[PDB]
């Protein structure tokens, strides 16, 4: 019935870096019942370390587990690309409970997003809808600020953002930001802008178009 | 003051047979709780009855110690079946499945041990009726 | 080689019962260990639901006790999950898993997605996303396709029947109001489009829908 809090929730490390993540329990847990699992998107979790420090069969020596009582940790002596995944701790006392998970990402050089804005298609307008889309592709780190400005004023209502998982090849992130309006709403304004502020520059990236010029 | 009254000799022998019947009922009948608990109580009383008899033959025959070391194969049968069931459940609840395995084997030994004493009982009964 | 496989409907209506089957091969569920059902929610939180061990005894997560039931059929070497009066929050991926010593989960099924919704099967509307080129220009060009209002998941998006696979980003779907929507972007050299045709292909198996949408440069009229 104890709660397992994992930290950090999300972390990034450069290939070759030492990596340590922690599993903190609300109450003392017996070392024989503390297990770790590794999971990659699209597949089921895999037993990784059992009873605190025993590596599962296929697990490379770079991994190790340690701890006791209310504090346990999983360490990677030297980070390899295949280690990027989410790790979960697990325990049993009166019942079975899982930790909140630690997502381990690969650190790479910062990269500014490539921003593109798209007015609603003529096909969608005829059907009475008006979605304005903005893509912010291949950037790093994932942290980014995206704002929509209509006739200069910021709008948050009707905005939905979606992020891809870190790319397996270039280790970057991409996201879509979609402003969904009704055709009537869309036609009440002229300028539509998607603005992105990212660590790579003190100057936001701004893409825009004027509806009444389409 | 050895209460070795023929009424006891009768019971000790009769307990060896019933003890085996216990295991069969446990294996065959799908007893749940109330009726299952009664079974284990009967078994417990039976094992105690047989518990005494064994300790007795132990004391006399070349005194204790020495005897037991020769009749170890008789110990497993003297373990109350309800005690193993209780233990197995507790072990499984803790996920100690490796131990559950061994406990399983101990149960096998208990069955073989009682079967052994079963045969002795019958053989002895045959002697008292038709001596030879 | 121990192997577990889950089966059952991937869709269930709210208020109704969710039922899944796990078929185990390579080991007998009556021999030893615990046989579990573990689910993972959309946000990826894992939750143990309960188990039935080799002897047939069951153990359940206290928060599900009044709604769940785990049973088994030893002759078929399968165990089952029944979760009653399901709600939107029971949407998740369900795993059948073996509990080894100390309940270490050594063998997991590949998992099955179950969606709890009142929505009916609806094909997606597919819209081409082409640039308005207001100071656009640069060595590359990004195009896209918006796929909205469909149910249930998933949809498959490809570009030029798959021949255009590099430079593609297909975003995870999101629920707008019981219906899913997503977009896919493709970036190609400026020499490629609009010179050459670029088409988004969208397949929605559940509705037997297959649509192709050509990305057209803001029409000449």
């Amino acid at each position: 019935q104890i709660v397992l809090t994992q930290s950090p929730a999300i972390m990034s490390a450069s290939l070759g870096d030492r990596v340590t993540m922690t599993c903190t329990a609300s109450s003392s847990v017996s070392s024989s019942y503390l297990h770790w699992y590794q999971q990659k998107p699209g597949s089921s979790p895999k037993l990784w370390i059992y009873s605190t420090s025993n590596l599962a069969s296929g697990v490379p020596a770079r991994f190790s587990g340690s701890g006791s009582g209310t504090s346990y940790s999983l360490t990677i002596s030297s980070m390899e690309a295949e280690d990027a995944a989410t790790y979960y701790c697990h325990q049993f006392h009166r019942s079975l409970t899982f930790g909140s998970g630690t997502k381990l990402e690969i650190k790479r050089a910062d990269a500014a997003p490539t921003v593109s804005i798209f007015p609603p298609s003529s096909e969608q307008l005829t059907s009475g809808g008006a979605s304005v889309v903005c893509f912010l592709n291949n950037f790093y780190p994932k942290d980014i600020n995206v704002k929509w400005k209509i006739d200069g004023s910021e709008r948050q209502n009707g905005v939905l953002n979606s992020w891809t998982d870190q790319d397996s090849k270039d280790s970057t992130y991409s996201m879509s930001s979609t402003l969904t309006l009704t055709k009537d709403e869309y036609e009440r304004h002229n300028s539509y802008t998607c603005e992105a502020t990212h660590k790579t520059s003190t100057s936001p990236i701004v893409k825009s178009f004027n509806r009444n010029e389409c | 003051d050895v209460m070795e009254h023929p009424l006891v000799e009768l019971g000790v022998s009769y307990a060896a047979l019933l003890s085996v019947i216990v295991v069969v009922v446990e294996y065959t009948m799908q007893l749940s709780g109330e009726y299952l608990v009664r079974l284990y109580l009967v078994d417990l009383i039976l094992v105690i009855i047989l518990w005494a008899d064994y300790a007795y033959r132990a004391y006399k025959s070349g005194d204790p110690a020495g005897y037991v070391k020769k009749t170890l194969y008789e110990i497993p049968a003297l373990v109350p079946a309800g005690l193993l069931a209780l233990i197995e459940g507790h072990l499984a609840g803790l996920g100690l499945f490796r131990l559950v395995r061994l406990l399983r084997f101990l149960r096998i030994l208990l069955i073989i041990s009682r079967g052994s004493k079963f045969l002795s009982a019958i053989a002895d009964a045959a002697d008292k009726l038709v001596p030879r | 080689d121990v192997q577990l496989q889950e089966s059952g409907p991937g869709l269930v209506k709210p208020s109704q019962s969710l039922s899944l089957t796990c078929t185990v091969t390579g080991y007998s569920i009556t021999n030893n260990y615990a046989w579990n059902w573990i689910r993972q929610f959309p946000g990826n939180k894992l939750e143990w639901m309960g188990y039935i061990n080799y002897s047939g005894t069951t153990s359940y997560n206290p928060s599900l006790k009044s709604r769940i039931s785990i049973t088994r059929d030893t002759s078929k070497n399968q165990f089952f999950l029944q979760l009653n009066s399901v709600t939107t929050e029971d949407t998740a991926t369900y795993f059948c898993v073996r509990g080894y010593d100390y309940f270490a989960m050594d063998y997991w099924g590949q998992g099955t997605s179950v969606t709890v919704s009142s929505a009916k099967t609806t094909p997606p509307s597919v819209y081409p996303l082409a640039p308005g080129s207001a100071a656009q220009t640069n060595s590359m060009v990004t195009l896209g396709c918006l796929v909205k209002g469909y149910f249930p998941e998933p949809v498959t998006v490809t570009w030029n029947s798959g021949s255009l696979s590099s430079g593609v980003h297909t975003f995870p779907a999101v629920l707008q109001s019981d219906l899913y929507t997503l977009s896919s972007s493709v970036t190609v050299p400026s020499s490629t489009w609009p010179s050459e045709t670029v088409t988004c292909n969208v397949a929605h198996p559940a509705s037997s829908t297959k649509v192709d949408k050509k990305i057209v440069p803001r029409d000449c009229g």
